[PDB]
Formats: structure tokens, C-alpha cells, sequence
RNA sequence: AUGGUGAACUAUGCCUGAAUAGGGUGAAGCCAGAGGAAACUCUGGUGGAGGCUCGUAGCGGUUCUGACGUGCAAAUCGAUCGUCGAAUUUGGGUAUAGGGGCGAAAGACUAAUCGAACCAUCUAGUAGCUGGUUCCUGCCGAAGUUUCCCUCAGGAUAGCAG
RNA sequence: AGAACUGGCGAUGCGGGAUGAACCGAACGUAGAGUUAAGGUGCCGGAAUACACGCUCAUCAGACACCACAAAAGGUGUUAGUUCAUCUAGACAGCCGGACGGUGGCCAUGGAAGUCGGAAUCCGCUAAGGAGUGUGUAACAACUCACCGGCCGAAUGAACUA
RNA sequence: GUGAACAGCCUCUAGUUGAUAGAAUAAUGUAGAUAAGGGAAGUCGGCAAAAUAGAUCCGUAACUUCGGGAUAAGGAUUGGC
RNA sequence: CUCUUAAGGUAGCCAAAUGGAUUAACGAGAUUCCCACUGUCCCUAUCUACUAUCUAGCGAAACCACAGCCAAGGGGGCUUGGCAGAAUCAGCGGGGAAAGAAGACCCUGUUGAGCUUGACUCUAGU
RNA sequence: GCAGUCAAGCGUUCAUAGCGACAUUGCUUUUUGAUUCUUCGAUGUCGGCUCUUCCUAUCAUACCGAAGCAGAAUUCGGUAAGCGUUGGAUUGUUCACCCACUAAUAGGGAGUGAGCUGGGUUUAGACCGUCGUGAGACAGGUUAGUUUUACCCUACUGAUGAAUGUUACCGCAAUAGUAAUUGAACUUAGUACGAGAGGAACAGUUCAUUCGGAUAAUUGGUUUUUGCGGCUGUCUGAUCAGGCAUUGCCGCGAAGCUACCAUCCGCUGGAUUAUGGCUGAACGCCUCUAAGUCAGAAUCCAUGCUAGAACGCGGUGAUUUC
RNA sequence: UGUACAACGGGGUAUUGUAAGCAGUAGAGUAGCCUUGUUGUUACGAUCUGCUGAGAUUAAGCCUUUGUUGUCUGAUUUGU
């Protein structure tokens, strides 16, 4: 007997197994394609999720319905302090695929990336790169050799990034560091490029910039054990049906013998990797520019930290990318922010963005005022005050 | 109607990528290049404001001989 | 869109599910207007389609005029009480969702619709823009 | 303008019409039930054809039921009348206080007389559902033999009621045949329709307000001066109580009520019969 | 079948005891007032009837995609429901005992037993039938068919192995 | 489907048919050696990627039973045949040329000349040329084939069978 | 005490604090609630929930065995001082 | 042998007020409809307690040929393949000589016993 | 279907002894779209809720070919299963049919017989009908009526995990999964095309439907934040401050969770199908095909995306002092 | 053994809606009192006003911290 009536699939057969992603710091799986005409860059960055807010946007799209209207969008805020230099991998293209040739790493790495390398930070001797700082002290022959047969092997180099944490407001003093691939130049040019970053940083607005659309690869947030009424958005079974309600009904036909691949069952909802592309950038900020948070039509002389600060996340000190929309991940989270892949063809990828005004009132609850000052001015004088 | 992977889209798609939006790709490109090497220049200026080996080699004699011994090669017998 | 429709109409959130009673804005006679159905809906299993502000409907006049009654003539709806969102970010709703009689090209039977009317449907349907006192 | 409701199409089912032909194929005579209030209206013509064609030796009476609801002429003319096509007989249905029991007794003991040499004679009913089969075979029966109901619709199947030896009855299902010459404003007023699942029974007044005279109408329900229907309906509405929540009147519930006294007897009315000749 | 044992459960009769908030309605009788000649009719009270009603205790057991389903329970729990002054509910005493009793009749109940209680014996009751039927090796080794009991069944003969 | 007979299975292993009630093989004590049956010999798998003559290329070949079905046919796939026909009086294929005269035959009608149609369908001149095979025109024109002829030079065509 | 009340809820006299415990707070359950806009479109079936609910006052239809229906229906109110 | 059923124009004739059963009231009876109302649904979400979960203590039962991954064949074990890595935790309800009825609707014996009747043989009573 | 007919062929010996493809003719309700608006024993219980997959015999969407195809629309056909294929009304149910919406509302398989449920197999109650002398059984009809995993194995969904010197970090990618979909709007335009009525499309743009994956700025929902406030009843002598009312009730309520009830995001290269061709034999013409070859579908395979072989691999860091 | 961590505290940021206490004539009126008068007056009196956007709560999965107080410690195993 066919299927009465026909329905699509309850869910997505490509996002499986909807496992816990292996690790918190989504990985990158493809970077944009390479091409050596162009000068060096890096092809992704890293930052933390801060959370979101509010912008009023002077949308400039001709054709549309809100040409030259005001329209207002929720945006993501990630805290993007510089990410330093630390080390180069070399790639030689094999017929098993790509393999990692070598790795020379700067001659001074930080406690925030050694931290990365313990479980038990504070037990250790913190012997992390101890013997391998002395192979700058021999005038480098052996850093040189390596780095000579990255320039005369390797056809893709990445270079090895890491975040300075301690800039965030975050708890945790683990660095997360990375590969980033190195994209224009030829081998030779990229080995040098990074031979001459070993312990510089690499501000965000050096990788990204304003009105880039780029991609959010970051590891969902967690839910733990879940139903399929919520894990796949299967219908509910009526009031009070025998062994429940939030449940698929029937699982198999008299075959395949077997429950399917195919068929919803409960498990593990959110912690997976997803990666989200096409997210226009609309502000890159500064951090020692104080009115991160102003604009052209609002000169109210504020960052784009609300008051109270972000909720579960401080202040924002850094530099920050503010991207259109929602990101994978929550706050806090470790996000890794990619070039797009392609050249996109959408008019929304040329857009300049006007941004008018940007919400900074409190989102620890129903925030009325922009400025400590102006809750200030509009309550006027307590009793705290005589 | 037309699909993603639709042949006419695309083409007019890779008509459009040559023009106004690789340039405008590889324009933003050069200016976050300048702005890298701004930012290099920078910190240098803050700056002058103050086998292999031995290891690699009995790594890998060691990993080939308990491979040879334990006849567990991929590549060797 | 629809036959007579203005160009696009953008999504806000649905109001009247089929089966809902609807005031008669206009001033044809009918006093209320009962969604049998709703042009452009999607075909979701279980899903009842669904108007809202500015979309067209047919409906059954089941209070008012015997004139009108018996009968299912397309309407438009101009006002709505589920708060859905401007752009300009502001959530809005009517007190009542009404909406007015037109036929399938988009003119009004009546000669003037009473009360406000969402500019989302005066927008989108030039005959009820030029027959509306109140906009928004 | 709106669907054709379901209801309408009620008794055309192919249900109906297959028990009916069985009830013929089975029948050496064939009743046909007529209400005396409406006789022409509640006569299912293309039966009497395809029995005059395909049938010819069963045997058509009528048997003008509901004779008791209008006035005695009103039923003499009709039988005067339909008696120049058909051999017709008045009747009126009721197990205690019966009349043309005894006629109708003797005219198909008379019928089992003519085919003496078929021992068993099956004597089936036919008309609209409404008209009266089941309660004219309990009457000839003498108890609550077959099922009734004022609701339309009531049985389903055929069943034999075996009057004497010689003799049997057979119940039917009604059938409402599907001439498009009547109305289905008609099909309504002849009891054939289940009046609760009309969608707007407030437009079928006018017609109530056609059929009855005002005369009566004023005394069966008392309440006077209404300047037409739709009103007639509030005023009734308004001395009942039948008022909604909110101070308006149930004027759809108060029109299927109308219809329902209309239909089962408790408002007097009837068509005039044909002129004198 | 013979001979016994049960009315502590339950069915019914009887004897002697016991139990049943607060409300709604407002019957006869009676009182006063007005009509009418009178029978009497209307108004206002009083009164407090009912196998009346809402609703506790009580008695029952309706409904629920109820809880439970090796349960707390071989019939419970929860809510919801029928009734609640009587043809009511109920203790004890007492009577009816099995081809019987008792039954507002459902084969209902008669000690978790009822389309004929329970206990013992005759009794190892009766089989067309099902299941099972206990060590080794050697040698020989079938029939699955004819013929009659009208036929099915049940059987008697020939045929093959000795 | 009925009759009559004979074999197989029942009670029966073993070799083979990948597998197995109905097929092929096969005289069942325990072994050894040789040889075989039926089936096989690329590898799985013991045994010739043996020799030899042909055929076949399948955009889901076949390895398979066959007076078995779908099964009678369809195909500008390939191969071998049979019969008949044409051919240095020049074959098949090509270009090139002629393709005429009565005559625009009769009837029809707005027109109809071989070619919208209905009936005739003959004669002459011929190497050959239809009272016309098709494209065409409003009718004609023109082109075309069928039919001859010039050039070329040797085999070809048709129907059938496997 | 509230209240019409031997209802529900709180308390005095008297009695008990017995029922394996601890830590977490996933899905699914059992029990109980809330839900924008629509209001039966769900379903075999308005099942289940919701809505109603005490008291005072106004008012109350068909039908009827004249007794009823009837708390018909439909309205207006309610605290404290 | 004969022959039989055609009265008027909106309520009649009437029978010692009615001409009804189209019967009030009642009902955990069966059915339809309407208002009100709502998570019944659109289309789900959230919250609370107890579970589940983890631990200390206590500690069964159903069931059990042996086991327990699939596909094609064979008129789970054999054939041919796909394969296949310890030990496991929560869910789940597709399949399982995996249990839970193999019950219910069917067939047959010469198989009891309840009931009926001008079946047979008897008999209390009369 | 029956009865003819003709005869490609067959038999053959005799082609009339017979068979016999295709083709065709008579029979079926009245030649002027009226009726023929028209119903006639399914001994059948399967069917819906959720949910998955497959088939192609394709309804839609993609690309083609043929039509008096002007345009618009349509019809017929080819490749094609990538992707969708509805809301209700109805009656034993289901299809049908009806109403509408839709791009379309394609047809099926495995289906979901004790995953959950409705009628029926519905057993002892009862009523009516038919039959029977009767007990009773049926041509019927109506009504009420307990059913109970998994705690075993496997599958599936998620979660750990021993050892291959130890330990840590950064990666690779075999394999396996895969995803986007459809509509209409501006412009091209009132242009091509057309007597006229009407009236496209590609290129360039903007939204939306369905799906999916996230997210919580906002809005809405929720509240044991029992966070704040109030209310009833009672209790602590009153005020205060509180208890209890199986979370007492009411109002607001951050945070969290969450909703097309909110918001964002979802691509681009090769190779092909039908078909259209190029060169070119077969075959002295010709020919898209034989050799060779160009373009071309929502197809396929990759790119991209998910997992990462726990017995696949690489790079790198530190490797115990008394 | 420190820009360390913790428990408190301070500051923001959010929720509610104006705390306890006292005062007032502000107050429906009723009692009593005399200066029997127009804020007559002494007492009661829901409520109203002033102190008072007060008071409470605020991370338990909010932000911040020039303050206070304390802690930094055991157990187990791993070698080519
Ligand atoms: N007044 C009147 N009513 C009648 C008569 N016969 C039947 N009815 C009504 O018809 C109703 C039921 O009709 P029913 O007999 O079931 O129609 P059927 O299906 O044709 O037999 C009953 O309630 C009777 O009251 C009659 O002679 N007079
Ligand atoms: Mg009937």
C-alpha cells in the first residue's frame, strides 16, 4: 500500500549523524581557492561570540520594496581581538590526498597557547617549547631547513594562529590556536609572509573588512538528549495516545525487517558543527575607538557594549565583527570566521552598509535607555543622591 | 522553475562573476592587504620601540624497524 | 502575487486560519466574512492555510445583506489583530481583523472602507489605497 | 454562488435506488406512497415509467398517505384526480386511530385473489422518504412493526412483513428521484431533507411564508403583523426567547425549527388540487 | 451414580436492633382582604405534602484513548457520575441445599467454584485421538494393492516377508 | 481430465547439476592403490588462459532448459546460402542531356494547361518520354521520376532461408 | 473560624511525623497547569479540557396529564469603610 | 347471474373540551444540530511534582534447543555474495521457536449435556 | 465476442483438402451535440493517525520534438523519479464525486493484524422483522460490551571505551550521508507577434511558497527567580513579620527555553539523456555514426556541507633523579 | 603564592511598584466636649497625602570590582 497522502522528509539526511561535534572549535573543512596573482592573505580568522543586538540599516537595495527605507535588522557580535602568529604547516598534495609535510613554530610562544597543550597547566613544569626554542639559538639551521623544504614541497602552506583569550572577558585562559590557510603569492611569498609574522599579531580588520559576506563555522549550542517531536519537528500524536504523544508512530513495514537509517529517532540534539555561509559584515570595529556603537546619524558617542554589559559575556574592549543575522553557536562560543568560498553573484554581496543606529540598551531585560547617562537624565536624581 | 544546478542560471551567473563582482572581490582584497601591511609596519615600529635531525631520524628508523618486525607495512613487506 | 496585486508582498505573520470570521471593512452590506479559503497558500499536510494583512481571500458574507449572502466573493484583508512586524521594527496590531470585498481583479465593491487600514494592503492593493479614509 | 450542499443530494444515493429495484424485482404490487398535502410534488414519475416499461405486470396503486392534514375535499379531489391515471386510496397512518385500514385490506386481499396461482404475493412501498411507508405497514400490521421517525432517512434496507399468509410487505428506503425540473428549494419542503444540516435555512422562509397562509400561520405560532419573513423569524425568535447571547435572536435555529414544524405536520398547509373538471 | 458437607460470600422471606448535613420547590388544611345572592373566584399569608428535587455521610458503579496490568488489589486507585427518607442502607438472630434453593429472570447468585456448588467413593470410568514407550551388533527384510460386507466408519480375505 | 502399463521416491546414503523430493551419474562393510562415470579444467576450485574451424559486440550480451512462452513479426547489425533477373548490344552509383507532337484531350468553375476533382486513358513521333511520379503556380511557367541517351568501366539487383 | 452546611480550607484538645534513602534535573512517561491569532478547521465521535457555577434582584418560551417545564432562556449586581 | 371504485376552491362533517400515540415529566439510554468556550487542531512551546537517570542497601518474574548482521538462492545451520574488532550506557519498539491467546472464525469422531417436540421406550400425577 | 470477407503467407504432393497474419464488414438506443439529466443483488469488511523508503507506467517543475504552433494558451510525443503532489464536505469506511486552493493536487509497491485507534470477525444482555409446532436460526435491522513487551537478542538513534612506548596539540580524508524547492513582481513591454481582441521570453533585478540548518537582538508565549506586589480563609494577641491552603489565587515578571507566533542563512565545476549538429564512410547519391566529434535536462559525478575508519594515515610538542 | 581562586561587600544592569515607622485633619460620617463655632473642637474612621521610583530582589548559566576574609591539598598511574 503507497503512502495516502504525500509528505516531504521530517528533516535533513546530510547533517547526519546528528552526533556531538568531536570538538568545541568547529574545524574548517575547504578554504577558498587559492589564487597566487593576488598578495598574501589569510582565508579565516577566529573570534568569540558575544551575542546580539539591534541595528536600524539605511537600506540601499534598488529594485526592492525597501529602497531607501529604514529597516531594521538583528545582528551577531563577535569579539575579535587580534589572533598572533605562531607557526607555519606545510602541505605536499599526495595521491591519498593532502598530507602535513612540517611544522616550525615561533621561537617565543605564549602561556595562552602552552595552556592549549596541557590538561593540568598549573601542575606542570610548563616545559612546553623548551626544547625547541634552542633551535633558534644554533642561528636557526634547523628552522631554516624545514622552512627551505616547506617553499621547495609544500603546494599548500597554512599558517598556525591563536587567539589572545585574555583580551575577552572569557573565564577560561586556554588560547585557541588553528590552521589558517594562506591564500595569494606563490609558496615561497607565503613561507616568508608568515617567517616574518612569528610573534606578530593580525588585527581582524586585516583579514575581513565591511560589507564582506562571510561564512560562521562554529559548533551549535548544546541540548542535550532530545525527542523527536523537537530533534526532527515530527507531528504530535494525540491527547493522551497509549506509550505517549511525543513520539513517531509507526517505525517499519513487514520489511525491510529493520528500522531504517532514515527514520526519526531520539538522541543528541545541538553541539554539532554546522557551517553558515553568506553573512554580510556590517560594522568591523575598533577597540580603541571608543563610539564603536555610534554612527553617522547617532552621535550619541557610545560602544556597542550594552549597558550591563552582554548577558554571559562582559564587555566588548576588542575589535569585533558585527555580522547580519544569527551565527551557529552561543555566546562565548569560539567561532571561526571564513572568506566565502566563490565570488558571490548576489546584489546583497555589493551592498555598501549605512547602519543608522545600533541597540545598546541592556539585554538583561527591557532595556529602555542607550546610555548610563541617559537612564540618568530621564529618572533624574534618587535618593542616593541628596 | 530553474534549478541551482540549472545550466542557464549559472552561466548567467559566471557572465556577472567577471564583471562588477570580481572586481569588487579583488578591489576589497587589495585594500585588506594594504591594511596588513599597515598593520606589520606597525608593530615593527613598536617593535624598534625596544633527515631532519637526530630526533626525526631515530624516530623514523625506529617506526620503520618495528613495522619491518611486526610486518606491518603499507608500502614494505 | 495575486490578480491586481501591486508587486511583492513581503511575509507577515498569519493571522486568519480558514474558518475564521472577519469584519466587512466596506460598506457593500455584508457585516462579516467567513475565510473558506486563501489564494496562494502552499500545500503543507497538515497546515490550514492562512491569511493575513493585505492577502486575498475567498469568503462567505454570513451576517448582513440577503443580497450578498449564499454566495463566495473574494476579499482582501485590511486590518488584522495578530501583532506582526514592520520593518521600521515595530510589532503592530489592530483591534479587530476585518477585511473588504473585491472582486478577483482587485477593485472594491464598496465605496469606502471605515477604519484603519494595514499600508501593507493599502501598498500592495492600489483599489483599496483609493478607497480607504484611514491608512495605517 | 455557494456548492450544492449534501443534503440535498440525499436518497439519490445508489444505495437507495438498488433497494428499491429489489424491493421491485421482488414485488407483485408496487405501492407508491403520496402525501396528500403535495400529492404531484411527492410523485416519483420516472419510477412509474420504468415499471410501465420493464414491469408491466406489477402493479402501480397509489395510496395518498397523510390524508388527515388537509381538509376533506382537499383529499376527495385528489383522489378524484390521480384515480383517472392510477387507482388511488386514501389513507391516513396511525396504529390506533387509523382510516382506509380496512380499504386497503381488502383491495390487496383482492390482489392475492387475481394471482391465486402464485402463493406468496410481496406487496412493496415506494415513495419520498418522509411520506409515510413504514408507518402505513405498521398501521396495516397493527403495531410498531417497521421504524419511524420524522427524521428522514430512517431505514436503510428493505425488510418483509409478512401481513397474512398470502400476503407480504416490504418496507423501503425513500428515494428523492434527480430531475433537475424540480427545485432543490423543493426537495426541501417535501420532507426529504434533514433540515439541521441546511447551512442557511433563514432563506427558506419565504418559502414557509408561500406554502402556509397567514391565517394560520398567525395561530400556529402567536405572534402577528410581520412585514416579511425575515422578520417574521425575529419576532417568532424574540417570543420564544430563542435570543443568542448578546440580545439577537437565534434566527438560523429558529428557521430550522420552522422548517421542521412545517415538514412534520404542525403547521397547516397543502397545494390546492387541480380545477374543477 | 452412591453417600455426604456448605446460606461466614451471595439470593430471598422472617424476628430483633441501628444509620441517613444543609438547601430548592411549596400540596391539602387554615387565616385575613376584595368580588358575587350563592356555589365559588381573585389577592396576601400560614402550613409543610412528596416512592419531589440540589447535594453530604451512606449506598451504587456511569464515563475516561485515565493509573495499574507478577498490581497495593485473583477487581484496587483517581477523577467523573446515579441515588440519597426511601420498593433505603445495614448488624445479629433465623429459614430455604444441589437434577435442589433463591431469583424485580441476567442462567443471576448459592464461600475467588455454577450452562448445574463442594467433598469422598464406585474409579485406575470409558479413547475414534494426542504425547511418550529405556541396551549393542549381525543377518533377512516388506507393503503402501487386488476381493467382499449398499456405502463412511469398522472390518474379513488375497498380495508382498518369513 | 479418465483408463492401462512401466519406472522413481516411501525405507536410501554417495559423485555431479553453486543450492534442492522429482535431473544426470552411481552393486553403501573397514582401508590402500589404480581407473572412471555424470560434470567439468581463467580464479574462487582438483583439472589445458589446450589445439582447431567459424560466428557474435548487446547504452545492463550470453553462458539455459527450446515440435516452452512473451515468439508472429520489426532492424540501412553481421555472416553463409537459395531462386530469379540484368550485364563490354556497357551492369549498379553518379553527373550531363532529351523527357516531344495532337494537346490547354473531355466534363467541371472564379481558375484547374499531366499534378483540387469525375470519367476516358488513345494516337503519332520515337532512342525514349505517363492524356503523367512528386515539389510547384490563382492558373501557367520551372523543377522532378519513369523512360531513354552521352561520360565511366565490371560486376549488380530482388525476393526468400539459416 | 469562614460558610447554608457534619462541604472544602485553617486552627485548639488528643495523636502522628509511619511509607528505603542520597545526588542530579536528559528524552519518554504519570499527575497538574499556561499559552499569542483563529475557534472544532482536529476526530469515527467537541473525547478531554475550557466556559458556567454561590447569593440578591429583574425576567423567563414551546408544550403539558395544568402538577410541571423552570435554576428554562436572558439580564443587573456583589469588597471595604 | 348481476356489478363494485370521480365529494371542492385553505379546514368540513361533527360524536355524550377533545377528536390524541406528533403523549407532559423523568433518563449516567441511542442520534442530530446550534450558542458559549476552549491547545482538539493550525503548531507547537513552556513550567511544577514524581519517575526515568546515578549511587548505598534490598532484590524478583515472564521466558529460555542452541545461537542471534544483511542480500539472493535453497520447488539463522546449506549455497553464493556483502562483510566482520574487546567490553559497553541510555533510548527505542522494525524483526526474532522471543514471549505474550494461538486464542477467535473453520473441519472431522460416533462425544458428553442443556433445552424442545405426536422421534422411541418409560414414568410421577390425574 | 460471434458470424462473414480478402489473402501476405502456410500446407505442399491437389493450392480447394484445408490452415491462415494484416485489413475489413455486420450486429450494440432515433444521424442535426436532444437525450441516452439514469441509478438495477460486489456475501467485501478494511481504514486513518503518525512515519520511512522504493517504482516509473511523469501530474507538476527542467530540457527537447511534432502540430495552423502568429502571439498567448493548448494538444500529442521523447529524456527524465532531482524535487514536490493540499485544505475541507460526504457516507460501514475508502475511492468516487463535491467545494476550493494549488505548479500539480500522478498512479502504484513494501507497509504499518494485538506502535495507537474506528467499525466489523464482537462471545454470555436486550429489542423488532422473517422463518420454524417448538427449543431456536436467520433475508434482516438496532443497541451495550476488559486485552496487559523489551527488563532478552538484534536493528535503529545517540553515548563511553581497553590496547597497539606514554602524553598533548594541529590536521589529512578512505568510506558513508547529502538539499534545496516552486511561484510572481519590476525591467526587457504593452515590445516581438496581431485586422483586432490580446500579448511572450532570454539578459538585468526583488520578494515569496514548501523544505532545511541554525539562532533569541526584538516581539509573543511560558515562570518555583515563589523576584516583586496584591487577594481570600485561617493561624501566630494587634502592628510588623510570617505559616498553611497537594506550586492557594491574581497582576507584572528578568534569566532560560522557545514560535514561519520571532529572525538569519542555504553554490558551482565537469560528464551525459532526449534532441540539435560537424566531419564522414558504409553504398561513386546521400546520411548526426560506423571511426571521430560540438552543444545539450531539475539527471549523474564531483565542489560545497555532516561524520571521521573507535584495528586508516600525517605533522608537531614534552617525555619522570635520587 | 598570583593582574590566582573563592566567600562576602561595593557599583552598575535588570524586576516590581512606592517598604517599616511617624506625621497630617485629607477624609463618607457617627459619638462626646465646650469657645455654639464655619480649618468650633476631642476621639474613632476604609482610604488619601508627605518622607518614598521608595523598599525588596538582582546569577543561582548578568556585567564589573583600588574593599574585607580565607585557600592553594591530597590520591592514582604511565618508558620506546
Ligand atoms: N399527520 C400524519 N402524520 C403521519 C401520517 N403518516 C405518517 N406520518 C408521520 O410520518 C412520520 C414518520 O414518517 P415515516 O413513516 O417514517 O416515513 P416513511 O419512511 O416513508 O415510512 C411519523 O412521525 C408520522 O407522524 C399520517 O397519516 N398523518
Ligand atoms: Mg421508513
Amino acid at each position: 500500500s503507497h503512502r495516502k497522502y504525500e509528505a516531504p522528509r521530517h528533516g535533513h539526511l546530510g547533517f547526519l549523524p546528528r552526533k556531538r561535534a568531536a570538538s568545541i572549535r568547529a574545524r574548517v573543512k575547504a578554504f577558498p581557492k587559492d589564487d597566487r596573482s593576488k598578495p598574501v592573505a589569510l582565508t579565516s580568522f577566529l573570534g568569540y561570540k558575544a551575542g546580539m543586538t539591534t541595528i536600524v540599516r539605511d537600506l540601499d537595495r534598488p529594485g526592492s520594496k525597501f529602497h531607501k527605507r529604514e529597516v531594521v535588522e538583528a545582528v551577531t557580535v563577535v569579539d575579535t581581538p587580534p589572533v598572533v602568529v605562531v607557526g607555519v604547516v606545510g602541505y605536499v598534495e599526495t595521491p591519498r590526498g593532502l598530507r602535513s609535510l612540517t611544522t616550525v613554530w615561533a621561537e617565543h610562544l605564549s602561556d595562552e597557547v602552552k595552556r592549549r597543550f596541557y590538561k593540568n597547566w598549573y601542575k606542570s613544569k610548563k616545559k612546553a617549547f623548551t626544547k625547541y626554542s634552542a633551535k633558534y639559538a644554533q642561528d636557526g639551521a634547523g628552522i631554516e631547513r624545514e622552512l627551505a623544504r616547506i617553499k621547495k614541497y609544500a603546494s599548500v602552506v597554512r599558517v598556525l594562529v591563536h587567539t589572545q583569550i585574555r583580551k575577552t572577558p572569557l573565564a577560561q585562559k586556554k588560547a585557541h590556536l588553528a590552521e589558517i590557510q594562506l591564500n595569494g603569492g606563490s609558496i615561497s611569498e607565503k613561507v616568508d609572509w608568515a617567517r616574518e609574522h612569528f610573534e606578530k599579531t593580525v588585527a581582524v580588520d586585516s583579514v575581513f573588512e565591511q560589507n564582506e559576506m562571510i561564512d560562521a563555522i562554529a559548533v551549535t549550542k548544546g541540548h542535550g538528549f532530545e525527542g523527536v517531536t523537537h530533534r526532527w519537528g515530527t507531528k504530535k500524536l494525540p491527547r493522551k495516545t497509549h506509550r505517549g504523544l511525543r513520539k513517531v508512530a509507526c517505525i517499519g513495514a513487514w520489511h525491510p525487517a529493520h528500522v531504517m537509517w532514515s527514520v526519526a529517532r531520539a538522541g543528541q540534539r545541538g553541539y554539532h558543527s554546522r557551517t553558515s555561509i553568506n553573512h554580510k559584515i556590517y560594522r568591523v570595529g575598533k577597540g580603541d575607538d571608543e563610539a564603536n556603537g555610534a554612527t553617522s546619524f547617532d552621535r550619541t558617542k557610545k560602544t556597542i557594549t550594552p549597558m550591563g554589559g552582554f548577558v554571559h559575556y562582559g564587555e566588548i574592549k576588542n575589535d569585533f565583527i558585527m555580522v547580519k543575522g544569527c551565527i551557529p553557536g552561543n555566546r562565548k562560543r569560539i567561532v571561526t570566521l571564513r572568506k566565502s568560498l566563490y565570488t558571490n553573484t548576489s546584489r546583497k554581496a555589493l551592498e555598501e552598509v549605512s547602519l543608522k543606529w545600533i541597540d545598546t540598551a541592556s539585554k538583561f531585560g527591557k532595556g529602555r535607555f542607550q546610555t548610563p547617562a541617559e537612564k540618568h537624565a530621564f529618572m533624574g536624581t534618587l535618593k542616593k543622591d541628596l | 522553475a530553474k534549478s541551482l544546478r540549472a545550466s542557464s542560471h549559472l552561466n548567467a551567473k559566471s557572465v556577472k562573476r567577471r564583471g562588477v563582482f570580481q572586481k569588487a572581490v579583488d578591489a576589497r582584497e587589495q585594500r585588506i592587504s594594504d591594511k596588513l601591511k599597515e598593520d606589520l609596519l606597525k608593530q615593527k615600529l613598536e617593535d624598534l620601540k625596544k633527515w631532519r635531525d637526530g630526533r626525526h631520524h631515530t624516530y623514523k628508523k625506529a617506526k620503520l624497524m618495528k613495522q619491518s618486525k611486526k610486518k606491518t607495512s603499507f608500502t614494505r613487506f | 502575487s495575486g490578480n491586481g496585486a501591486q508587486g511583492t508582498k513581503f511575509r507577515i505573520s498569519l493571522g486568519l486560519p480558514v474558518g475564521a470570521i472577519m469584519n466587512c471593512a466596506d460598506n457593500s452590506g455584508a457585516r462579516n466574512l467567513y475565510i473558506i479559503a486563501v489564494k496562494g497558500s502552499g500545500s503543507r499536510l497538515n497546515r490550514l492555510p492562512a491569511a493575513s494583512l493585505g492577502d486575498m481571500v475567498m469568503a462567505t458574507v454570513k451576517k448582513g445583506k440577503p443580497e450578498l449572502r449564499k454566495k463566495v466573493m473574494p476579499a482582501i484583508v485590511v486590518r488584522q489583530a495578530k501583532s506582526w512586524r514592520r520593518r521600521d521594527g515595530v510589532f503592530l496590531y489592530f483591534e479587530d481583523n476585518a477585511g473588504v470585498i473585491a472582486n478577483p481583479k482587485g477593485e472594491m465593491k464598496g465605496s469606502a472602507i471605515t477604519g484603519p487600514v494595514g499600508k501593507e494592503c493599502a501598498d500592495l492593493w492600489p483599489r483599496v489605497a483609493s478607497n480607504s479614509g484611514v491608512v495605517v | 454562488s455557494a456548492a450544492k450542499e449534501a443534503i440535498f443530494s440525499k436518497g439519490q444515493s445508489k444505495r437507495i435506488w438498488n433497494e428499491l429495484y429489489k424491493v421491485i424485482d421482488s414485488s407483485d404490487v408496487v405501492i407508491h406512497v403520496l402525501d396528500a398535502r403535495d400529492p404531484l410534488g411527492t410523485r416519483c414519475k420516472s419510477v412509474e415509467e420504468y415499471m410501465k416499461k420493464e414491469t408491466p405486470h406489477k402493479h402501480l396503486i397509489y395510496v395518498l398517505n397523510k390524508c388527515d392534514l388537509v381538509p376533506t375535499w382537499v383529499a376527495a379531489a385528489w383522489v378524484k384526480h390521480l384515480s383517472k391515471e392510477r387507482p388511488t386510496l386514501a389513507f391516513h397512518a396511525s396504529i390506533t386511530n387509523s382510516f382506509g385500514k380496512g380499504s386497503l385490506i381488502q383491495l390487496l386481499r383482492q390482489f392475492s385473489q387475481l394471482h391465486t396461482d402464485r402463493k406468496q404475493i410481496s406487496v412493496g412501498f415506494i415513495g419520498y422518504p418522509n411520506t409515510g411507508k413504514s408507518s402505513i405497514i405498521n398501521t396495516l400490521r397493527k403495531k410498531k412493526v417497521c421504524q419511524v421517525a420524522p427524521i428522514p432517512g430512517e431505514t436503510k434496507v428493505w425488510q418483509y412483513i409478512t401481513l397474512m399468509k398470502r400476503i407480504f410487505l416490504i418496507d423501503c428506503p425513500g428515494i428523492v428521484p434527480p430531475s433537475s425540473k424540480d427545485s432543490e428549494e423543493d426537495i426541501l419542503f417535501r420532507g426529504v431533507v434533514r433540515v439541521e444540516h441546511v447551512t442557511h435555512p433563514e432563506q427558506y422562509i419565504p418559502g414557509v411564508l408561500k406554502r402556509c397562509q397567514v391565517k394560520h400561520l398567525e395561530r400556529t405560532y402567536e405572534i402577528s403583523g410581520w412585514k416579511d419573513a425575515t422578520e417574521f423569524i425575529e419576532i417568532l425568535a424574540r417570543k420564544q426567547g430563542r435570543l443568542l447571547k448578546g440580545g439577537e435572536p437565534d434566527e438560523s435555529g429558529v428557521s430550522k425549527q420552522i422548517l421542521n414544524d412545517f415538514n412534520r405536520g404542525k403547521i397547516p398547509w397543502f397545494v390546492l388540487p387541480p380545477e374543477k373538471e
